[PDB]
């Protein structure tokens, strides 16, 4: 359970931390794509844990960690839903990412905004 | 500038005096008249709300 | 932390390991992982912080609102009785609103929980959750943007007369 | 506006790249390239200009029925693909005026070389202008071209935005 | 008429190229900046969403799931409706006809 | 078979009839149209190149288009009004008589 | 200081409002500790239950 | 409420008595100093109002829309002390004394318990109004936007004036808190569909309704930065708080009374939205994009459900912050080029990097972006139209996908192809600038994380 719900978020918070960096705490400039690149393997790698853990058991959860707004009697929370769909695609998305954004690093060299355009595929 | 300030503050100071005297008269009067005439001024009998019909509207 | 006869979940069954294969399994060997590298930290910043709090115990309270007199018991226009009238009828009001999501968050939670077996395993929830919403319904539904316990007991007068009037014609 | 030789000549340039669109291979194009210009050449000598405006019209009808409904277009003319895809980079050199002194000090050498050609705009300037009202009749121009300068020392009149315009490829 | 020509257009950077564009005083303009940034990114906006992320139960809709909370645990431990069709009892209401 | 234009694809020039037969006359139109374009030209450009200038170029022609253009009103409303009066009516009806079906429906 | 006297008529706009907002408070003192909801006995040593 | 009338009338000395080259620095300092103690008026009780004395109270539908006044006074200090920098110091302080007694009529208007005092303050607020406009507008028919103003309010006002005045002979008081315990129902008769009209047509003028629209585009093309800023967010928003208030003492008459408007609502957000498409002017276009978003208010608030008041409200304080902000953005091109003609200055992206970046936000919370308060006020608009009438979904599908159009049209039109080539004065971003866009979108963004505060009182 600990390991299967924190692992997954994991997988989502590592992907915001490069959009927050922009934020310019601890950015290097120089080579931001590569930073993006190692970002989306290494979620890719959190990831394959749950997906792991659902393969061999059948693990699903819901996580409702953030109560954002009640509206009388409909109550909306961040919620995220660890499932058969979620579990799978996830792994795949991001390793196809990874590929593109490593095509992306040599495709688009030229492109003086090459940074954002990082930016923008996160 | 201090006269000017002197001379609205003393006839403010009486034209107050008059307007919250006129105000009492009238509510002397007012009071007056309803008790020189209780049958016009009956003590209504007050239904509670559990008692008293009301129409509802929804709002659908 | 919780009260768990509000918010019931029933005893859990989980099975025993049973390897029919030789191989390890990565998932037993990364659990251990996360004990030593992610947990017990964790755990020690926490009786750390605890200890801190421990120190300096002091206490919040549960509002408790005395009843006064219903809407039906004032006389009409009478705004000082009305009024306190019509703040209780509003703290009910709130207080109904989350007694419904009380219930919708037990039928949610039976949902993800039974898995493929929720349709027959959470029919109790299920019934529970009709019930309120139509006991809510009741009470609220239609009063419109400008509702008020005087509109509130109007709908139910109307309720109630149409109710009568079915008995009658039986 | 087109003369009748500048019509016929535009009408097999864009007809020989629509064949060439249909024909795709190098030697099959070579062949059916061949025969449309032998097409232009039987006509060649056509000396009644009536019928030779009759040999064009039709030629236009015929290309209008056989053009490709998806010629080639080369990636940079007007609807290609990389048409104007590079105006994004291209940023005008008065831009370089409101730059930051810390700015410019990075590029000591550009920025004086810079001053040079404004210095040169602005002395050219008054020649320039005095060129060309010597050079335009009292209608004013009739047509848009312009002329070269005619001393030495003199530059072309209106060159700046011609000299100094963006790099087709500019960053 | 006798009259003044338009004032042609002045650019603030010209005479002070570190202008924040407040003033064409170098020190009025760089104070200026200064409320402008405090007053308004470190006390507002900064102390402002602290001071509405700790409000004390906006609107008490934390205090009405508590109080749910207390009263759905009475009424099913009692064998209670959790809640009535009814909002007001009908013996304190007197229909007509 | 022949070019029909439409509204949204013209007639193409080198299909256009008077695009074969130009005499005196519309040659003159053309060297007239042409000198036009030309005084505009150079007007436009003895500023453009002016190395003093710093501003905005103002075009009478865009001028004159923004003000000329800066100078199906009950039937709408009253379709729309009798569409969802029919509707709402229609609604009302089936709640009052209970066949309409409200069972969860608890937020509005 | 004739440099930055200025800056305390707001602030003192504020403490003057404040002070007046209070004021208003101690005429609408009819119904303290008197209301069907909040009436209580009054602790040992207090005088009134809201000021 | 004097905590907040008292100094923002000490406001006036401030100003008046400060250094000559202080009195923005000063002005602008002090009024966000009170734009702070503003958000005491969060503390929001579930059941009862804020009800400070006889004068004034504070609910969850008054407050949000206090913060937002009292926030706006410094924006419009900084937004216009540019184009008056020419300006004679004591004009200067005269017209910084507008804009403060504009928010003084404000603060008090969206606090007064009685309708009568309500309505003298929401007459007040015309005075300085059309002064603002007719005095330090650029352009000749900024004279006639003044009349236009002035006589559309006053055409609806003076019937209200006369039914507010009947209705406390009848009832016995205009008290907002006793209205609520006093109210009596409104049966059907011709008198009764004129005291509607009166009690309504007076802020369906402000909103604008659609048919009743054409002054709010004259008076913005007309207006300096502050005036279309307090305009756009504020000062329209006094209908739409009016009318919330004045409802409740409509029922049931509002259930017919409501049709014509809500068809002139729901058509009419369609139309201003494709409008906008067509728009040469910039403010013109702001101006328009307006209508159409208020046509959602007006529609919210007359079918009078607990959802669709929540989005009025979400939508009355997330249009506030939008529309003012594209006004500055439309302004801060206008500094530069002298015009508000959209097609005149494009490809700014390319000059301008971060002020794209600036209307690329603008744009995106315009066109209801999800989660942007924006957006939630727009939904819960759209929840509740479909129970009132399923049908309704389809013109608020379409308007949808017209506003999105818009408005980025709107961003690819300046912001996105070539540069035009004769604009060389296109001078770099100041930092006034750039922290004027970022005080609206900063913390209309923020407000996604605590949405609760904007929902009003039916939350
Ligand atoms: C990928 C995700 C990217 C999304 C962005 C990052 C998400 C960060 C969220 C987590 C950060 C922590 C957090 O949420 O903070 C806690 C809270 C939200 O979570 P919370 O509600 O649970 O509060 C946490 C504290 N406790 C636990 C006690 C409740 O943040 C806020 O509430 C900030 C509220 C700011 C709103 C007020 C803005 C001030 C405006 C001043 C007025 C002037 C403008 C005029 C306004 C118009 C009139 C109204
Ligand atoms: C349908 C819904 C869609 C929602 C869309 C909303 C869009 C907004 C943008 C999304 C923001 C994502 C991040 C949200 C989670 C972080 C915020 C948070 O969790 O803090 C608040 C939380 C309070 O918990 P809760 O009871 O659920 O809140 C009720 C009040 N709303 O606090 C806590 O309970 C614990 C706080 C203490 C944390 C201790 C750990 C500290 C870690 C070091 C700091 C980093
Ligand atoms: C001139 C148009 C006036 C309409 C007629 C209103 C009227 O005179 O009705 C009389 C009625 C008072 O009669 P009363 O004896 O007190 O009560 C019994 C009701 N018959 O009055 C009433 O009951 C209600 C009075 C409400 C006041 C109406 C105010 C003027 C209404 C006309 C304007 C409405 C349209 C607004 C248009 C704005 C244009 C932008
Ligand atoms: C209760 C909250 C109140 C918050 C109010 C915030 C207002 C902030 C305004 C700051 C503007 C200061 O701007 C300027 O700075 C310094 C202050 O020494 C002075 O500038 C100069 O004044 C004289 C000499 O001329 C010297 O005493 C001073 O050292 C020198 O810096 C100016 O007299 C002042 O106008
Ligand atoms: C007796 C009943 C009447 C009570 C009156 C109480 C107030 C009396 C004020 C008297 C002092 C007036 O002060 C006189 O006017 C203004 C502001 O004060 C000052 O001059 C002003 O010039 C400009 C503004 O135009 C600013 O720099 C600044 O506001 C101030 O220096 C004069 O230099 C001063 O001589
Ligand atoms: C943009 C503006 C939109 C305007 C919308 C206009 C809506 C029009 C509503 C029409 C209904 C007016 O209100 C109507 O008045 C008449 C007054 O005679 C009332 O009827 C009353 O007079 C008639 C006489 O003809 C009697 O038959 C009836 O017994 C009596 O009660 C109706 O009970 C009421 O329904």
């Amino acid at each position: 359970m600990n390991m299967f719900s924190s692992l997954s978020l994991v997988t989502l918070l590592l992907l915001t931390m490069p959009i927050m960096m922009m934020s310019f705490n601890t950015y290097k400039p120089s080579n931001y794509p590569l930073y993006v690149k190692t970002a989306i393997s290494y979620a890719f790698i959190t990831s394959m844990i749950p997906t792991m853990m659902f393969i061999h058991s059948g693990q699903e959860l819901i996580i409702s960690n953030w109560h954002w707004l009640t509206i009388q009697t409909l109550k909306l929370s961040l919620s995220f839903k660890m499932d058969y769909f979620s579990m799978m695609f996830i792994p795949v998305a991001l390793f196809v990412t990874w590929s593109i954004m490593e095509f992306s690093m040599w495709y688009m060299y030229s492109d003086p905004n090459i940074n954002k355009f990082f930016k923008y595929l996160l | 500038q201090l006269l000017y300030i002197t001379s609205f503050v003393f006839v403010g100071y009486y034209l107050l005096k008059r307007q919250d005297y006129m105000y009492a008269v009238r509510d002397h009067d007012m009071f007056s008249y309803i008790k020189s005439h209780p049958e016009d001024f009956p003590e209504k009998d007050k239904k509670t709300y559990g008692e008293v019909f009301e129409e509802f509207h929804p709002v659908r | 932390s919780w009260d768990k006869d509000v918010y019931p979940e029933p005893p859990r069954r989980t099975p025993a390991p049973s390897p029919q294969t030789s191989l390890p399994n990565p998932i037993t060997y990364l659990t251990k992982a996360f004990d030593l590298l992610v947990d017990r930290p964790v755990t020690l910043v926490r009786e750390f912080i605890e200890r801190q709090h421990a120190k300096n115990k002091y206490y919040y309270y549960h509002r408790e609102f005395r009843r006064v007199p219903d809407i039906t018991e004032c006389q009409e226009k009478d705004v000082l009785c009305m009024f306190e009238a019509e703040m209780q009828w509003r703290r009910d009001y709130k207080v109904d609103q989350e007694i419904v999501n009380i219930i919708q968050e037990r039928l949610k939670a039976c949902q993800q929980r039974e898995g493929e077996s929720h349709r027959q395993n959470c029919a109790k929830e299920l019934e529970q959750f009709t019930q309120v919403v139509k006991a809510y319904q009741d009470r609220y539904h239609d009063l419109g943007a400008h509702y008020s316990a005087r509109k509130c007991l109007a709908k139910q007068k109307q309720r109630m007369l149409a109710e009568r009037k079915a008995a009658k014609e039986a | 506006y087109l003369t009748h030789q500048q019509k016929v000549l535009r009408l097999y340039k864009r007809a020989l790249r629509h064949l060439e669109s249909w024909c795709i291979h190098r030697d099959k194009y070579r062949y059916f390239a061949c025969l449309l210009r032998a097409r232009f050449d039987e006509h060649k000598n056509e000396k009644d200009m009536v019928k030779a405006t009759q040999l064009l019209r039709e030629a236009e009808e015929e290309f209008w029925h056989g053009q490709h409904p998806q010629p080639y277009i080369f990636p940079e003319s007007p609807g290609g693909t990389s048409y104007e895809r590079y105006e994004c980079y291209k940023v005008p050199e008065w831009c370089l005026d409101d730059w930051h002194p810390s700015e410019k000090a990075m590029y000591p050498d550009y920025f004086a070389k810079r001053e040079q050609w404004k210095k040169l705009r602005r002395e050219s300037w008054e020649r320039e202008v005095k060129q060309l009202q010597e050079e335009t009749p009292v209608g004013g121009p009739r047509t848009e071209a312009l002329p070269p300068a005619r001393k030495q020392g003199d530059l072309p009149p209106l060159w700046w935005h011609i000299v100094t315009r963006p790099r087709e490829r500019p960053m | 008429w006798q009259e003044d020509p338009e004032p042609e257009d002045e650019n603030l950077y010209e005479k002070n190229p570190d202008s924040h564009g407040y003033d064409k005083d170098p020190a009025v303009d760089i104070w200026n900046m200064r409320v402008v940034f405090f007053f308004g990114f470190s006390i507002v906006l900064v102390l402002g969403s602290t001071f509405v992320a700790y409000l004390p139960d906006y609107r008490m809709q934390e205090w009405a799931r508590r109080e749910a909370e207390r009263l759905v645990k009475y009424r099913e431990a009692h064998g209670l409706p959790i809640m009535e069709s009814n909002c007001f009892d009908p013996s304190k209401i007197q229909l007509p006809e | 078979p022949k070019y029909e234009a439409s509204r949204l694809s013209s007639l193409p020039t080198t299909l256009d009839p008077a695009e074969y037969d130009i005499s005196s006359e519309t040659r003159k139109a053309q060297a007239e149209r042409l000198a036009i374009r030309s005084r505009l030209k150079r007007e436009y450009q003895l500023q453009y190149y002016d190395p003093s200038r710093r501003g905005v170029i103002e075009d009478p022609a865009l001028v004159r288009w923004t003000y000329a253009r800066s100078a199906f009103g009950i039937g709408p409303l009253v379709f729309w009004y009798y569409v969802f009066k029919t509707d709402r009516d229609r609604k009302e009806k089936l709640i009052q008589e209970g066949k309409l079906d409200r069972t969860f429906n608890i937020s509005y | 200081v004739r440099d930055h006297w200025v800056h305390v008529l707001v602030p003192m706009g504020f403490v003057f409002g404040y002070y007046l907002d209070r004021k208003n408070d101690e005429k609408l003192t009819a119904f303290r500790n008197k209301s069907l909801l909040y009436k209580r006995e009054l602790k040992p040593n207090e005088e009134v239950t809201w000021k | 409420m004097l905590k907040y009338i008292i100094p923002t009338i000490m406001l006036m000395p401030l100003t008046w008595l400060s250094k000559n080259n202080m009195i923005w620095v000063n002005s602008t300092a002090h009024s966000l100093l009170i734009s702070f103690t503003s958000l005491l008026l969060m503390n929001q009780f579930g059941d009862n109002s804020l009800n400070f004395s006889l004068l004034f109270f504070s609910d969850s539908l008054s407050t949000p829309l206090l913060i937002l006044t009292m926030w706006l006074l410094p924006l419009m200090l900084m937004a216009s002390q540019h184009h008056l920098s020419k300006e004679n110091l004591t004009r200067k302080k005269l017209f910084i004394t507008m804009l403060i007694s504009l928010q003084l009529f404000l603060i008090m208007t969206f606090t007064a318990m009685e309708l009568i005092l309500f309505y003298i303050l929401f007459e007040a607020t015309l005075v300085p109004t059309l002064i603002i406009i007719t005095r330090w507008g650029n352009q000749t028919e900024r004279l006639n936007a003044g009349l236009y103003f002035l006589f559309y309010t006053l055409a609806g006002s003076l019937p209200l004036l006369v039914a507010l005045i009947y209705i406390q002979n009848t009832v016995g008081s205009l008290n907002f808190l006793m209205l609520q315990y006093w109210v009596q129902p409104v049966h059907n008769s011709w008198s009764n569909v004129f005291m509607w009209l009166a009690c309504m047509m007076a802020f369906m003028v402000k909103m604008p309704l659609y048919g009743l629209h054409l002054w709010l585009p004259k008076a913005h093309v007309e207006a300096p930065i502050a005036g279309s800023m307090v305009l756009a967010a504020v000062l329209l928003k006094l209908g739409g708080y009016g009318m919330l208030r004045i409802t409740l003492i409509l029922n049931p008459m509002t259930d017919f009374m409501a049709y014509p408007f809500i068809m002139l609502s729901l058509w009419g957000m369609i139309m201003t939205s494709s409008i906008c498409l067509r728009q040469t002017d910039l403010k013109s276009l702001i101006a328009y994009s307006s209508v159409s978003h208020m046509a959602l208010v007006i529609v919210a608030i007359l079918i009078q459900t607990p959802w669709s008041y929540m989005g009025a409200t979400a939508l009355m304080i997330a249009h506030g912050l939008t529309s003012s902000m594209l006004f500055c953005l439309a302004n801060s091109n206008y500094e530069r080029i002298h015009s508000r003609t959209m097609i005149l200055a494009r490809g700014l992206q390319t000059l301008l990097p971060l002020m794209a970046t600036w209307w690329l936000l603008a744009s995106l919370t315009n066109l209801a972006l999800p989660p942007t308060i924006n957006l939630i006020g727009e939904l819960f608009v759209v929840m509740s139209t479909f129970s009132w009438s399923n049908i309704t979904i389809i013109l608020m599908g379409v308007n949808m996908v017209i506003t999105a159009l818009y408005s980025l049209y709107m961003l690819i039109m300046t912001q996105r192809g070539k540069y035009t080539y004769h604009i060389n004065n296109i001078s770099p971003s100041f930092t006034r600038e750039n922290a004027l866009m970022s005080l609206h979108i900063l913390p209309l963004l923020l407000l996604t994380l605590n949405p609760k505060i904007i929902l009003g009182p039916l939350y």
